[PDB]
C-alpha cells in the first residue's frame, strides 16, 4: 500500500554527498527543514543561489511584518498551515525602491492601500506574491516555507554553516 | 563554415520493417534489439529501450541546456539555435586517439530527423516517456506506432500554473488522473479569497497535487517564473535516460521520497561522486559535472534553472560553484 | 580468505531478502540491485544484475575477471575468489577508493546462489534473451528456481561417446530454438566395424548448439589436454565484461557478433570487433570484452584451461598475444 | 522466416577490427574459409594458437594421405561432404613417435592394421580422431574443415599472410 514520504520540521532525513574524487562543498548540500528549524521566525535564509536569484527557506511562526517587492515572488508551503494576506498599495514607490530587487521588510504597521485577499496554504501549496502588493503571514504553529525570489535586503546567507563541508 | 542541414530518409528494411536515417555523416539503423549508429570511421550500438528513452528526452526537451549524453559515447550539445551531435566528444579514450567525431547542425534540421526516428522506431504500446512498469516493450520487428505518446504537448507556465490565460491546473476531467505511485498524496486546493476586483492576482494552487498527476517521467516543466529564475518540477521513476552535463549550475530540491545521483566529470566521464537526496534536500549540480538520477519509487523533484543566455559565456571564464562559501 | 556470509531480513514492503558477504551488502527493490561496502554504494538495474549473477553462478566464477559492469565484479583464483568494487576503474583506483575482499569460493558461491534464488520471480529466466522470457520488475512474486538451477553440461572427451555427455533431442528435453529453426538436424553417417563401435564417433554439433536452452554459456563439447572447445548460442548482450587471465579465441560459427573491446585494467575502450561466419580472432589477456548479437547466433569459444597461464602472464613468461607477425 | 547464415569456401563475408586505440594485429583476425580456399589440399594451416594447442583450417579435395597422432584430435566439417576412414594400427609406435605431438603425415601407402570404420560428415558435424588410429579423408568436392589439435610436423603457420594488419 503506497506511502509517499514528505519531510517536516519535526521529521526529516537529511541525505548527502559520498565522495569518489571531488570536494563535497561543490554540491552546496543542505536540507530546507533543518535550515528553517534553526533560523529565527520568518528569517529568510538562502538555501539556493544562482547569480542574483535565490531559493530561501523560512519558519513561519505567529504573524510576520509586512513585505513588498519590485518584482513577482512565489511562496511554497512545505509543512503546515500558513495564512497569506495581500494588500494593494496606493503608492508602492513609498515603501519599495523600484530597481531594487528582493523582498523589502516594510514594517509591522498596516501599509496604506486596499484589502486584496486572503490565501490559506497547506503543505505542497504555492501562491503568487505579485509585484505592487504588500504581503504578510500568519502561522498558528511553526510551519516551513520556501520563497522563489532575488538576493536582497532580507536574504540571509549562512553558506558555510548550513551546507555539508565534510 | 556553416552549420549543416543535410538529413535523409533512407530505405525501409524488408524483414525488420524499420526505416533508417541519415543526419550529416551519421546513420541510424534499428533492428530487433539495438540501435546501430555509424559515422565516418566509427560505429556503436545502444540497446533500443535505452536509446528510445534518451531520444524521447532530447526531442521533448528541445535539446535541453548544454550536453545530453545518451551514454558514454553518443549525444548532443545545445548551442540554442544550433546543435552539435557527437561520437566520443566526452570520452577520453576517443579524444586521446583523435577518434571523436563532431557535426554541427541547424537545430530545426536536426530535430526534424530525431522526431522521424522516434516516430518510426516506436511501436504500439511502447511509451518511451514512462517508467518500465507502466508500459510495454520496444523489442522485435516494426509493429504499429505510438505517435501520441511521443507527440505530447510541452507545458510551460508564463507566470504560474492556474493564473488566467496561463497553463491550467491538472484534473481527472482535463485528462490527468493521479499516478498509481502517488495514490495517497492529498489533492485539496488551498483556500483562495479574493476581494472584488482582484481575482486576477490572488492565486494559489496545490503543486504536489499537480506533480502527482504528471503523466511522464524525467520531464522538467515550468510551474513558476521570476525573470530568468525557473521552477521546473517533474515526476521521477527508474533511471534518468541520459547523463546531463549542464553548461551552468542546476539546482535540485527533492520534494518527496529519494533520488541517488551518479555524478561524473563532464569532460572525461570519470566517476566523481554519488549524491543521495531525501525530502527537503537541496543541492547544486556544478557546470563541471554530468549527472544521472536513480529513483526507485516515483518521486517529486524540483529542478530550479537560471534560464539566462548570458551564463554559458561567463561560466567559461568568470565560476562553476555559484556560491561564495 | 573470508568465509563469513549471512541472510538478513525479508523486507515487508518488497518481500525480498537482503544478504551479506564480508563487508559487502546486497539489497533489491522493484527496479534495482543495491550494493554497499565499507566506504561506498552502487546501483545496477535488477535485470542487468540477475543476468550477470546468473552467468557468474553457472560458470563457477569463470576464468579471470567477471565485470558485472564498470564498478562491480569478481576475480577467480580457483578455490578462492575476489569480490571487488572499482578495482578496474581508473577513477576509483587513482583515488584509492576501490574495495576488494577475498573469499573461499564455495562460501561466496553459496550466498550468490541464495541471492539469485530470492531475487528471481515467477516467469523471469535470467539465462534467456529478453525476447524469450518475462520481466524482473516489482515486489517478490514466486520464484524461478528451475531456470536458475540447470545442471552445467561438460564433456570429458566428446559429446556422444559411450558414457560421456549426450546428444540433445526433443525427447530428452532440448527442442530447436525458434531462431535456429532452419538448421539441418541429420546426424553424420557413422559406421563402425565390429569391436570398434566405441571409438568410431561423430555428432551434429551445429544441431546440438541450435538446441541450447540458454544464451551466453560456453560449454565443453571436445577436449585435447587443456584445450577445450566451448561453443554456445548467443543472443542480445553478453551480460558481463570478461577480462580473462589468459588469451582466448572466438570462432563465429553462424550469423554475427560485435565485440566491444576495452582495456582490462582501466576500462577505456580500445576497439570494436565484427565477426561473421568463419571469422576467428584472438582476445588478448590485457583486454575485457562484451558481445552484441541481434539474431541468436552460434559462437565457438576456445580455451586453454591450464592453471599455469595466469602467473606466467604476470611474470611475462607467456605473451599477452599468442602470435606476432 | 528465420535464416541462419553459414559460411562456405565459395561464399563468406569477412568482418574485422575497428580501431579506437589499439593495434589490429593483436586480434589475429582471419576467416577459415578464405585460408582454406588458398591452401593446397589437406594442408593444415593454423588459424588459432594458444601455447602448444592449435586450431587448423584446411580444404578437403580428393583423397588425403594417411595421418596418426600420439594424442586425440577432433575434426569439424564446415562446408560440404567429407568422408573419414579409420584404421586401428597394429604398431602405432612404428608410424608415430610416442613422445611427439601434433598430427603426423604417415604416408600415402596403406599402413598395417585393421578396419575401424567409416564416417560421413556434412557441415556442422564433429568427429573423434582417436589416438592410435590412422585416419584418411575423401572429398568428391572441395569442402572445408577444422582440426582441434597441437602444433606438430604437419601444421603450417603464416600469420602475416592471413591476418588483418590494418
Ligand atoms: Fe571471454
Amino acid at each position: 500500500d503506497v506511502v509517499t514520504e514528505f519531510g517536516a520540521l519535526t521529521d526529516y532525513r537529511k541525505g548527502g554527498v559520498e565522495i569518489i574524487d571531488d570536494d563535497p562543498r561543490n554540491y552546496v548540500f543542505s536540507n530546507v527543514f533543518e535550515v528553517a528549524a534553526n533560523a529565527a521566525p520568518y528569517e529568510r535564509v538562502a538555501v539556493g543561489k544562482n547569480f542574483e536569484y535565490v531559493i530561501e527557506s523560512a519558519r513561519a511562526e505567529g504573524t510576520s511584518g509586512w513585505f513588498s517587492c519590485a518584482h513577482d515572488e512565489f511562496v511554497l508551503a512545505m509543512d503546515g498551515q500558513i495564512e497569506v494576506h495581500l494588500l494593494k498599495l496606493d503608492n508602492s514607490d513609498a515603501y519599495v525602491d523600484p530597481d531594487s530587487e528582493g523582498a523589502v521588510a516594510i514594517g509591522e504597521a498596516l501599509p496604506e492601500g486596499r484589502k486584496m485577499g486572503r490565501i490559506v496554504l497547506r503543505r505542497g501549496h504555492m501562491a503568487l506574491l505579485p509585484v505592487g502588493a504588500a504581503y504578510r503571514f500568519y502561522a498558528e504553529q511553526p510551519a516551513a516555507m520556501l520563497f522563489q525570489s532575488i538576493e536582497g535586503a532580507v536574504t540571509v546567507q549562512k553558506w558555510g554553516e548550513i551546507c555539508q563541508t565534510e | 563554415s556553416k552549420a549543416r542541414t543535410d538529413t535523409e530518409h533512407l530505405a525501409i528494411n524488408n524483414e525488420t520493417g524499420y526505416r533508417s536515417f541519415r543526419a550529416g555523416g551519421f546513420t541510424f539503423t534499428r533492428d530487433e534489439y539495438f540501435a546501430r549508429l555509424t559515422w565516418p570511421g566509427g560505429s556503436h550500438i545502444i540497446p533500443i529501450d535505452a536509446f528510445l528513452r534518451a531520444m524521447m528526452r532530447d526531442v521533448a526537451w528541445g535539446f535541453f541546456y548544454g550536453v545530453v549524453n545518451f551514454d558514454h559515447v553518443f549525444g548532443t550539445i545545445n548551442h540554442y539555435g544550433e546543435v552539435t551531435m557527437f561520437a566520443g566528444r566526452f570520452n577520453d579514450a576517443y579524444r586521446n586517439a583523435g577518434r571523436d567525431h563532431e557535426e554541427r547542425f541547424k537545430s530545426s534540421a536536426l530535430m526534424a530527423v530525431f522526431k522521424d526516428i522516434l516516430s518510426d522506431w516506436t511501436v504500439e504500446g511502447y511509451d518511451p516517456f514512462a517508467a518500465p512498469m507502466e508500459t510495454g516493450l520496444p523489442w522485435g520487428i516494426k509493429n504499429g506506432n505510438n505517435d501520441e505518446a511521443i507527440s505530447r504537448q510541452r507545458v510551460t507556465a508564463r507566470r504560474m500554473v492556474g493564473l488566467p490565460g496561463d497553463t491550467p491546473v491538472r484534473t481527472d476531467a482535463n485528462g490527468f488522473p493521479v499516478n498509481r505511485q502517488f495514490a495517497d498524496v492529498p489533492q485539496e486546493q488551498p483556500v483562495v479569497e479574493a476581494e472584488p476586483g482582484f481575482e486576477a492576482e490572488v492565486s494559489a494552487y496545490n503543486l504536489f497535487g499537480y506533480l502527482s498527476r504528471s503523466d511522464v517521467t524525467w520531464n522538467p516543466s515550468v510551474c513558476s517564473v521570476v525573470g530568468d529564475s525557473l521552477f521546473c518540477p517533474t515526476s521521477e521513476e527508474f533511471i534518468l535516460p541520459v547523463e546531463h552535463g549542464n553548461d551552468r549550475c542546476e539546482w535540485f530540491l527533492q520534494l518527496s521520497d529519494e533520488i541517488v545521483w551518479d555524478v561524473k566529470d563532464k569532460e572525461s566521464g570519470k566517476p566523481r561522486a554519488r549524491v543521495t537526496a531525501r525530502a527537503g534536500d537541496i543541492c547544486c549540480m556544478p557546470a563541471d559535472i554530468r549527472h544521472q538520477g536513480y529513483s526507485t519509487k516515483r518521486s517529486m523533484l524540483l529542478v530550479w534553472e537560471n534560464g539566462s543566455p548570458k551564463i554559458p559565456q561567463m561560466i567559461a571564464d568568470g565560476p562553476v560553484v555559484p556560491v561564495t562559501f
